[PDB]
Parts: structure tokens; C-alpha cells; sequence
RNA sequence: CUUGAGUCUCGUAGAGGGGGGUAGAAUUCCAGGUGUAGCGGUGAAAUGCGUAGAGAUCUGGAGGAAUACCGGUGGCGAAGGCGGCCCCCUGGACGAAGACUGACGCUCAGGUGCGAAAGCGUGGGGAGCAAACAGGAUUAGAUACCCUGGUAGUCCACGCCGUAAACGAUGUCGACUUGGAGGUUGUGCCCUUGAGGCGUGGCUUCCGGAGCUAACGCGUUAAGUCGACCGCCUGGGGAGUAC
């Protein structure tokens, strides 16, 4: 297709779901995969295993781009926050950098109340 | 008069102005019975973050001792001079010299 | 929280995030806020920190 | 620790995340800890130091 | 507070002599200074209540000073008011 | 007269107050790129947003609000309360040597002023959050808690409202009465060789003796021992209600 051989790997470790997107060092998403979309829903979709099957499932798409090495961009808590990385590398990927782009405001917007039981 | 440790950094592709700016300010201050106690031209320099774009800035020092008026008249020029970007001006604390 | 670590070696060195951002702060701002709850519930940690 | 231009002395009171290092994990006196913080704050605005390690 | 210059200056213009900062008259003077100078600052802002507290204190304090002077020497009191145009 | 109170000189610390600038992190919104079938949410769900291409991802821009870290057993203020950085205007407190006034003091019904949040008026502003309201879910029901949205308001200027578990549930000023450990800020002195050691003022935590207390507990920052002035209580309900 383009044969990038080296891009980045964004990981959305949301408290409920986990999606992994692979894109060149530019930003242009090459391919993506999501936990909830990889089968199990609700309860099971928000587990560490969930993200794993997703990560590998993503590579089965971007690997066709001749991707060899790639960095790792992670943000957010919840499971699959770290898991995704392992499966990503173990799946045969020359990893290099890993940074937590988790958004942390120096006190700005007021978070929502919610949860009260 | 009240001392003011001013440190203004100008746009990189404007470095040629740095000399002009300085010579003017200094004179303007002295003209009003000012009294410069320091001066440093750190010139170009890497930037921690791309403030107002670019990753390089031309820094300059001052640390004068003139009446609030003139220095205040200057606090505005730095704003109406596309060339100069971020600016700051601390207070007296007794004229400092050398080092930095 | 950067982690490049030259030379190949399957070690995450994740401990870094666990010493600043990530949870603690993230989990903190997750749900609602406090407004007054900290000056107390949080300032009550000393009543314990004493010993 | 008292001056802001001294980006060298301040880099000691800053974790590899931009945030300033607590006073309890440096012994540094309270009186000094406050003065030191200010130097780091105004220094960050002069782009002489990073707000965080990300940007 | 007040400028050292104006301070020392007004110290003699009313002080029983020189470097005798403390005379009932001296005080009143030093008080009326900031008392009148502050108005200029208070005319503006207005919502600076916390700073008003100080203003009011010196105000009342002055009254308590004059009231005293008049009790210990009706002379200086009547003469002091003039140089300051106080008492209405 | 000088020890009470105040004045002057020189410093010290401070999220004290008023005004004006300004920086970075994030959210949301708009536009475009990459990319494709989900995303969002929960205990599950569902409403909802997605092929009219969301979500994720990158770039550019707009805008409002709040200032991670430092930060604390912390600091400042009369109380309410006050946290990014910079400038201007300004109030208080403390120490130090001393110099000066010479009881100018303490308290204070009435009075005057300050007063969290919510609320009200005028004109602005409006990102996020959210009374009301509308859906979805839960339940026997669910006019709720939970989820998806969302107006007032929250922000600003000026004016009004004067209340709160406005609390230390403990009025202000002053003098006395064994201790211990700690925080914070000033200061005299000593090879500080180095931090340090001998102290000496201000503010402030925790423990505790005597004594006080119905007990719990308070305990040199007293609720102990005393003095000056003030406010207030006199069974529960009715009722901080009616007139
Ligand atoms: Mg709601
Ligand atoms: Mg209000
Ligand atoms: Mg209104
Ligand atoms: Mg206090
Ligand atoms: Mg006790």
C-alpha cells in the first residue's frame, strides 16, 4: 500500500473500552481496532484481556502496511492500559518509545458529579 | 528611582533588531535621568516550549533604575512591536550587577 | 513521562507514570470534585499521619 | 532556588515530569521552598524551563 | 505607608523641635497625611474594603488624639486644627 | 513619671485587599486530513451519537472558566474568606537597636460598616458543571438515587438581599499557674571550619499535670486562678410561629 515500516500506536484505555489505533508519525491513521468491537461486550469488554485481543487484531490490519518498528502513545487508566502494549510488541513489533499522553489539566474545567450510591 | 529587572526576548528572524531595540531603550531610560546597572544579550537560544510558535528566541536583559513612568511607557512598546514576543519585568530588590 | 530507553529489551519501565501522573491524579479528577471535602477529609490524613 | 535565570540550580528541584519536587523529599527549608517555587514558576513563563515534560 | 521624605518633613513642621516624632501634634499631622492622600486612592477602586479598615482606624485614632490634646491643652488643639483645616 | 497605648527609623514574612495585564495544561465547539464500524454508557442496559462516516488520530482556529506540581501538622485577614506569573494603588502584623509623646487606655446599648452560598434588578458573557425540564433504566410504585441531554445559575460590572452547623457550637482587653514533642516567622551570641550549639520575641499544631467539669473532656492559645465592660439563658410542644 505505502509501506511505512514505522509509525505510532495510540491507545485509548478508557475506563469502559479500549481502542488501539496505528498511524504514521504524521497522524494519518493507517488502521485501528477496538476491544468492545472485538467480541465480548459490557462487563468483559472492559477487562485487560479485552484490549489484548484488540491490539493484535489491529496489527492484522496495519501490518499489511509493511510496518516494522513503531512508538507507543498511551493515555487513560483502566485495564488494557499496559496490556495492549505487550500484545502489540509480542505480535512482532520493533518497539521504541512509550509515553503517557494522558490529559492532566492544571485545574481547569469542573469534572461532572455523577456516581452517588 | 525604582529598579526593574526586565528581560525581553525577540523573534529569531528579527535578531538584527536586537541591537537597535537595546540602544533605544537604554537611551530613552537615561534620557529621563535613568540609570542602567546591567545589560546582557543572550542572543538566540533554544526554547523549553514553542511559545507563540518557533522553538528559538533572542533573549535580552536589562535591570535599570528609572522612574516608573518611562519603564511603564516601555511596558507598552513591547506590546506594539511584532518583533518582540514574550516579555517580563520584575522589581528592584536593590540593583543587581554581573553574573546571570 | 517519556520512555525511549535505547538498546532492545522487553522491559516497560512503566514505574515512571506510577510516580507522577496516571492514577492518583487521574482517578482523583475522574468523578465529581470536592470544594470543601479536601480541607477536611484530606486534612484528616494528618490526624492519622501523626502516627 | 532564589533566581529564575539559574535554570541549572532549578533543574535539581524538578522531577522528570516538569512539576517541582516536594520540600519533604529535599529537606529544603520552608522559607526557601517557597522562594524556590517562584523562581521555577516565572522561569517556566520565560520558556527557560518546561511546564511539563510533554510540552 | 508614607514617604520617608514627607514623613520627616512634616515631623519638623509640627514637631516640638527636631527628631521628636511622637508629639500629639506631630501624630495628628502624620495621620491627616495618609488620611487625605488615601481618599485619592479610595475615590478609585472603592471596593477595596479591607484597605478601608486601615483608613478608618487612623481616622478614629486621629479623633482620639485631638480629643486628648484639647483635654490636656486647649491651646495646641485650637491651633493644630488650623494648620490642617480639620474640624469641619 | 514611664511600665499601658501610640509615634519615628530599619528590616522580615505573607493565597490580606482594589485595579490591569499575561502564560501553560485541559475541556468543548468550528474547519480540513488519515481512517472504518462502531463509539458512549451500566450492575446490566437502554436513551443517545455513528455509513449524511462517528469514535480514535493529526492540523488550524474560536472561546470561557479554573490555575496540577509547589502545598503543608502551612501562611495572611476582624469575620466572611483569600492560591499560576507580572506591574500599579493599598491595609495589617512581627522583630530589632534604639529615639519620641506621656495614661492619649479597656469595654460599648443605640449607631455605622463589612457579610459564604443561594436569590433579585440592569446590561454583558456562557467552555465545563448543573436546580427546572425531557427522555432511558430501576422498582410493586420511583414525581429519586443511576444513565443520555439540559435552562436558570455558576463568570463580569454596578446595585439589592443580609442569612449559614457564619462553628472553636467557646465575646473583647489584661495579669497570673508544673511540663513534653513539633510547625512557622524575626533576632542577639558562639572556631557555624559544616550544617551547627547557647539562647530570645510573634503566630500556630499535638499530648498532658494541677485545677476545673455531670461526664465527654479543657488544660499557659484553659473550659484553671482573677479583674473591666458587653451580649444572652430561665421546662418540652405550639413557635422563631401569629399580630
Ligand atoms: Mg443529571
Ligand atoms: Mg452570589
Ligand atoms: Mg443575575
Ligand atoms: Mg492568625
Ligand atoms: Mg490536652
Amino acid at each position: 500500500r505505502k509501506q511505512v515500516s514505522d509509525g505510532v500506536a495510540h491507545i485509548h484505555a478508557s475506563f469502559n473500552n479500549t481502542i488501539v489505533t496505528i498511524t504514521d508519525r504524521q497522524g494519518n491513521a493507517l488502521g485501528w481496532a477496538t476491544a468492545g468491537g472485538s467480541g465480548f461486550r459490557g462487563s468483559r469488554k472492559s477487562t485487560p484481556f479485552a484490549a489484548q485481543v484488540a491490539a493484535e487484531r489491529c496489527a492484522d490490519a496495519v501490518k499489511e502496511y509493511g510496518i516494522k518498528n513503531l512508538e507507543v502513545m498511551v493515555k487513560g487508566p483502566g485495564p488494557g492500559r499496559e496490556s495492549t502494549i505487550r500484545a502489540l510488541n509480542a505480535a512482532g513489533f520493533r518497539i521504541t518509545n512509550i509515553t503517557d499522553v494522558t490529559p492532566i489539566p492544571h485545574n481547569g474545567c469542573r469534572p461532572p458529579k455523577k456516581r452517588r450510591v | 528611582m525604582r529598579h526593574y529587572e526586565i528581560v525581553f526576548m525577540v523573534h529569531p528572524d528579527q535578531s538584527e533588531q536586537v541591537p537597535g531595540m537595546i540602544e533605544r531603550y537604554t537611551a530613552a531610560i537615561t534620557g529621563a535621568e535613568g540609570k542602567i546597572h546591567r545589560l546582557e544579550d543572550w542572543g538566540r537560544r533554544q526554547l523549553a516550549y514553542p511559545i507563540n510558535k518557533l522553538h528559538k528566541a533572542h533573549y535580552v536583559l536589562m535591570n535599570v533604575e528609572a522612574p516608573q513612568e518611562v519603564i511603564d511607557e516601555l511596558e507598552t512598546t513591547f506590546r506594539f512591536n511584532d518583533a518582540v514576543i514574550r516579555s517580563m519585568v520584575m522589581r528592584t530588590k536593590h540593583a543587581v550587577t554581573e553574573a546571570s | 513521562i517519556k520512555v525511549r530507553e535505547n538498546e532492545p529489551f522487553d522491559v516497560a519501565l512503566r514505574r515512571f507514570k506510577r510516580s507522577c501522573e496516571k492514577a492518583g491524579v487521574l482517578a482523583e479528577v475522574r468523578r465529581r470534585e470536592f470544594y470543601e471535602k479536601p480541607t477536611t477529609e484530606r486534612k484528616r490524613a494528618k490526624a492519622s499521619a501523626v502516627k | 532556588e532564589i533566581d529564575y535565570k539559574d535554570i541549572a540550580t532549578l533543574k535539581n528541584y524538578i522531577t522528570e515530569s516538569g512539576k517541582i519536587v516536594p520540600s519533604r523529599i529535599t529537606g529544603t527549608r520552608a522559607k526557601y521552598q517557597r522562594q524556590l517555587a517562584r523562581a521555577i514558576k516565572r522561569a517556566r513563563y520565560l520558556s527557560l524551563l518546561p511546564y511539563t515534560d510533554r510540552h | 505607608s508614607l514617604s520617608t521624605e514627607a514623613t520627616a518633613k512634616i515631623v519638623s513642621e509640627f514637631g516640638r523641635d527636631a527628631n521628636d516624632t511622637g508629639s500629639t501634634e506631630v501624630q495628628v499631622a502624620l495621620l491627616t497625611a495618609q488620611i487625605n492622600h488615601l481618599q485619592g486612592h479610595f475615590a478609585e477602586h472603592k471596593k477595596d474594603h479591607h484597605s478601608r479598615r486601615g483608613l478608618l482606624r487612623m481616622v478614629s485614632q486621629r479623633r482620639k488624639l485631638l480629643d486628648y490634646l484639647k483635654r490636656k491643652d486647649v491651646a495646641r488643639y485650637t491651633q493644630l486644627i488650623e494648620r490642617l483645616g480639620l474640624r469641619r
